């Protein structure tokens, strides 16, 4: 049940893709560490909540 | 369960009011909530289901207005009618159990047992 | 199969359930179940309000007592239900309303009790009045609400010309309207004969010359309950048993919304 | 294993 | 999936089927659902009974015993240089009541030992770290008379050697019952009085008691020779029933326990006062 | 088909037949019919005695009277049957015995009588005692035989320290064992409600932690009968009706034969 | 001899099926932890112990 | 890849498209990039928003409580032989403000316990190493009256047994809310006053408060019997929200907190003085 | 001084609504407490700064630009449904970002009218009517 | 392994 993923390598040694291994030891998902691989989303629901969303090169009020 | 004599007849209203209003003091108010009009006869017993009607997904086992469940009340729909030579007063027994959708969580110690030093 | 019977019924509408172990089958008035106004019979063009479970459910009215002297009781619909929960609110907030009804009359007693109640559902139950004055019964008097009205063994003319009572004077053997009671059986009905049954159950369609109408101005059905055979028990010359009427609106729909109607009932 |  | 049944959409009814009426005299609980007596909507039910499985209900370490043992100079009067405890879940009330919701049981047992100590007197110098011996003595085996007699040689009896300050000691025990299940209740006796007996003491037994020693004892001692200054220690035993199976449900204990049997003595009044028509 | 019913039953075991025209169906404890020890669950290696029809049949115990003051009755099995014919002989001639039981409790009255008996079959029915002294109830007292024992409305502690009675003191609302009676319904049971039924019929499997055991040392099942609702009739404040208990051993088998056990019951 | 099962995931990170791994280190089954994956059963033996179990829409007494 | 959008090469413009002009009245933020109003070059953008993900923002252990407990001789006046704490993130300000940037939340919680101790007085001999019990008491469960009464038997309540000097204790807790999300704000009441009430105390509730106990308490005690000399101990609780999800953003708290609700009392003046035309 | 003490009747103005204040005046009469809200405008009546209130769904009625604002609101809560009598889901706050002004008339006054429609309304748990004491 |  080993889980393998790629690290995002910041500073590189003078030595490519590097990995790390994760194994969950507990039955309750609460006990698990954080994956930290998280998906991002559109600001739109906050920055543009308009019924008729308009395009930036056009007049906001028409 | 009606534990009266077979010659005794009667109609009873049993009800459930979901929380939020004045607890029913009259059959008139009680009628407006969930209710069963029980008719006494060969089938001795009557079941009223209290349907899960709640705001929260799970209520507390402790007393608490935020997670309160409502009121149960019973009234005479007509009255107990007996013939002569028949006892005019009798006992009603009551039973409770959970429907197949019932569930519980967060195991805790009960207040119902203890031991002194 | 299993053990099913004419006598044992369960009726469930909204959050209300009625059980009866001693019924005498049940009547569907004129062979017609309640239904909604169909597009090809529609008249008000506005999208209707259909409150469903909040209004189409069992409202129990105040119990009456049946005794050796009782001449009879009567109720009008929708009037009896005018103050019943959300049905009443919908009725008064809309110019128009139509509704069918399940009527359940309840009266239990004992194997040694005796008597028989005639339960009648009358379309347009126009009643007779007080006076020399024709068609003079006042609105407040024509409409008792939940309370209902009563029957009389004979006609006492309201004599006080100076301050007229403006009430109905419904004589029992004339069905309160100038015809003979024995022929009232042509109306949808059941009989509660105490040796035979606890109750009556009559399902009523909306009956009127129009697909929908003003519920505040006009009553569609009248429920008349009369002692076809008087109450009797052992030798006790003052016996008294309860009669309880429970009614449910069915397929209720409303049109013409605006501010609430507040009728003067004084 | 589940190599992601 | 272990989610409960979804609520079904149910409409009005005018029929000869009457789910609301029943007869409890038969011995059965009426199997009704809300849709049998009221109009219901469709609910996709996600709730589950995962935390009320027998394993889950008992899956917790409960305090069943506090064994007190002293380490001090062997004087010549009754001391606590070693102590013994009959293994039972009954010296405590909390776990006892949970197990007693059932007549019979089967399980493996986890024992976890928390050991605390302290100084008795204001001061006679100090103490070097103590090692505790917890020896299990099965029914029949020689019991200790002295804190350092030959029995503590433990050549066949299981012993734990606990070092003070170390993570709390832990062992697992198998299903060790003489029967196919542990009897939480025994309506009987270990002996029958017979007409042919000499005294009537011969056939006398305790009601509801099975074997005399039943499961044996845990003998506890501090292996360390005594300091000048005295150290008092307490061993707290936590037991957990694991891989549990239970048979025949019983009503919960409603009044306070009076020893190992079902006997009651006082506070036989569990129910509060409340008016019949008072919410 | 034809006319068969829940209420009308015939039970036949050996040369004994019971008829009942007013039953309320029948209970099979824990869903398990009585069965014999299977080879893969066997423990004593010796060929068993299976007396069959001579022991597996209906033994009627002495009748008790139910009156307005009756707090309840209790019996233990096999003890109640220890002197019943060949069952008793087999029980005492063998170190080991197992047996299931059909229990039939009988109590008829009239359409005008009132009251309700709770009939409970309890595995390992350990009862509470007399004294300050724990687990002290004597064998002779724990075992009433056919006679049975009784319940009490309250706990009277046996005070005479000098010569202790060594009896049980079973308080009714505590099911004689420190728990509340209302929860006794989790045990296999039926209710004899006089308006509804004459009798109770409970079939019992052998229940124990072992496949077989000493019947003389240990009782497997306890039968507790309590008035859930008190007996009442017309106005006669001293009504009394009989309750009769009839029991049949089922699938009885015995192991370990030798000379007879003669327990001192004095 | 590694044992692999799926956790029932309650609260989910902003990151599907998650697993956990179990290995028994001891010969005696008593030494083992609890699986906690347990099967449920019918209340029937308790709620309906009848010889002739009847259907809820029919009369209990017939 | 999680790198941000590359800047595009943008040249001069003479057109009818006017990105620079807008109307904030609509409720929208103008989506402009530098290339919309100035000439830009091509930049291959490598920067990333990895450290500002919700998980990353909360992925840290914050001090939410200091529970003080004493181990000393049980005298007969108000002592600290055991202590209780209502579980909340609100006794502290730092984490409270971070969580309060959001109306609703969902997460599992990691509790980490740092335990320090010391001697109160100049000298009465010394103390052997202490073991601490931290018992969680869920709303409804019997609360301790004494440091060693039956409640500490913990047969169903979860307890941690911490040994002094050991690595700081740690547990994880699931999403335990009664709702589908934790409400950081509740514009409402647990009770409504009705016209038909006897006193008007009956329908009175605290504004914004939901359940009375809400999540229960942690009960802390030193399991050790007392030494002659007194030892004071402090349990520092650090909580970390893990596997976090949050809904509906809120403005950050700008003035000092005044208890569990949104109330303010003083220092309502967060902004410094600065001249309109002063850089 | 009393935390979380605002009474139900005061927390709930009905149609009438409530008002904002330029500064915090503490209800001083300890003997008979008013039990009201004291919502200071630049703190959005709740301890945060008004300028950041723009992270909430909003519009601006700038008189040179528009007559009105139209905001469609979903049901927002930690639960799929709840007690409407015990709990308010949304708050509508209207503040003068820029003060009213006209020609030179130092006492100008114009009306603001709020019109609201419930959408996709559904109800559960029927019984007798709730009559809250609003006095 | 035994993946269940
Ligand atoms: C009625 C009494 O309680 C019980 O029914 C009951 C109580 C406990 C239980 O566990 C079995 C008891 C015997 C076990 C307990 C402890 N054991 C050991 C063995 C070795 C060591 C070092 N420490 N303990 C091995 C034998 C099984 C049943
Ligand atoms: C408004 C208050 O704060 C919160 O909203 C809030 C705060 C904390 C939070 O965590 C849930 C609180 C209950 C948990 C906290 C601690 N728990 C335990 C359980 C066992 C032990 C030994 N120690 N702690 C188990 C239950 C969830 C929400
Ligand atoms: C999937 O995990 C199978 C491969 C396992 C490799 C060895 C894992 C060693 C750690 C196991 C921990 C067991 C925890 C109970
Ligand atoms: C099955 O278990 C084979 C795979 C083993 C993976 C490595 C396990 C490492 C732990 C072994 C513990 C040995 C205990 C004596």
């Amino acid at each position: 049940g080993a889980q393998v993923s790629s690290q995002k390598v910041g500073a590189h040694e003078n030595s490519s893709t590097i990995n790390y291994t994760t194994i969950n030891y507990y039955k309750d998902s609460a006990s698990n560490a954080a994956s930290k691989q998280d998906y991002s989303q559109d600001p739109s629901k906050f920055t543009e909540p308009l019924k008729d969303v308009l395009i930036k090169t056009a007049p906001a009020l028409n | 369960l009606f534990c009266g004599s077979m010659m005794a007849t009667g109609k009873i209203l049993v009800a459930y009011a979901p929380p939020g209003a004045q607890p029913p003091t009259s059959r008139k108010e009680a009628m407006l909530g969930t209710h069963v009009i029980w008719d006494l006869g060969l089938q001795s017993s009557c079941t009223m289901v209290v349907p899960w009607i709640s705001n929260v997904t799970y209520r507390q086992t402790t007393q608490d207005s935020f997670t309160e469940g409502g009121y149960i009340s019973m009234f005479y729909q007509t009255r107990i009618v007996v013939p002569l030579s028949t006892p005019k007063s009798m006992s009603m027994l009551g039973f409770v159990s959970a429907c197949n959708d019932f569930s519980v969580r967060l195991l805790r110690d009960t207040t119902h047992i203890s031991q002194s030093a | 199969a299993c053990g099913y019977s004419d006598r044992v019924l369960q009726l469930t509408l909204g959050n209300s359930t009625i059980t009866t172990q001693e019924a005498a089958n049940s009547v569907v008035a004129y062979g017609r179940w309640p239904e909604f106004i169909r597009d090809d019979e529609a008249n008000p063009v506005d999208q209707p309000t259909e409150p469903d479970v909040a209004t189409c459910r069992f409202y129990t009215l105040d119990t009456v007592m049946w005794g050796k002297e009782s001449k009879g009781w009567w109720w009008k619909l929708p009037d009896a239900l005018r103050d019943m929960g959300l049905f009443g609110q919908n009725m008064y907030y809309h110019y128009l309303g139509r509704s069918g009804y399940t009527v359940h009359v309840q009266c239990n007693a004992s194997k040694f009790h005796q008597g028989a109640l005639g339960v009648f559902a009358i379309p347009e139950y126009c009643l007779a009045g007080d006076s020399d004055k024709q068609r003079y019964t006042s609105y407040a008097n024509a409409n008792p609400g939940e309370r209902g009205g009563k029957f009389y063994s004979q006609f006492n003319k309201d004599n006080a010309v100076t301050s007229p009572k403006r009430e109905f004077c419904p004589v029992d053997y004339l069905l309160g309207c100038g015809v003979l009671l024995g022929n009232a059986f042509v109306y949808p009905h059941q009989i509660i004969n105490l040796r035979t049954n606890n109750s009556a159950t009559i399902v009523l369609p909306y009956v009127n010359a129009l697909a929908i109408d003003s519920m505040v101005k006009h009553n569609n059905w009248g429920i008349a309950i009369l002692p076809l055979s008087p109450l009797d028990f052992a030798q006790d010359s003052s016996v008294e048993i309860p009669i309880t009427v429970t009614i449910a609106p069915m397929c209720s729909e409303f049109n013409g919304l605006r501010n609430v109607t507040a009728p003067k009932f004084q | 294993i589940s190599e992601v | 999936q272990d989610s409960l049944p979804d609520t079904k959409a149910s409409g009005p009814a005018h029929s000869k089927e009457v789910p609301a009426l029943t007869a409890v005299e038969t011995g059965a609980t009426n199997p009704l659902a809300p849709s049998d007596t009221v109009q219901t909507r469709h609910v996709v039910q996600r709730r589950s009974r995962s935390e009320s499985t027998i394993e889950s209900f008992f899956a917790r370490g409960a305090c069943v015993a506090i064994i007190e043992v002293d380490n001090e100079q062997p004087t010549t009067r009754a001391q606590k240089l070693f102590a013994m405890w009959r293994i039972t879940y009954k010296d405590t009330v909390q776990l006892r009541r949970k197990l007693e919701l059932f007549t019979y049981s089967r399980f493996d047992m986890e024992l976890t030992f928390v050991v605390t100590a302290n100084f008795t007197n204001a001061n006679n110098g100090h103490a070097l770290n103590q090692v505790y011996q917890i020896m299990y003595i099965p029914p029949g085996a020689p019991t200790p008379k002295s804190w350092d007699d030959y029995t503590w040689q433990t050549s066949s009896n299981p012993s734990i050697f606990y070092t003070y300050g170390a993570a709390p000691a832990r062992i697992s025990v198998p299903y060790v019952g003489l029967a196919n299940a542990y009897s939480h209740f025994y309506d009987g006796f270990a002996k029958v009085p017979l007409k042919t007996d000499a005294n009537d003491q011969i056939g006398d037994s305790l009601y509801s008691a099975m074997t005399v020693d039943d499961f044996g004892v845990l003998a506890v001692r501090v292996v360390n020779d005594h300091n000048p200054t005295k150290v008092t220690s307490k061993v707290r035993i936590y037991m957990k029933p694991k891989h549990v199976r239970v048979w025949c449900p019983r009503p919960p204990r409603a009044v306070p326990y009076y020893g190992p049997g079902v006997d009651y003595r006082n506070n036989l009044d569990p129910l509060s006062e409340k008016g019949l028509t008072t919410y």
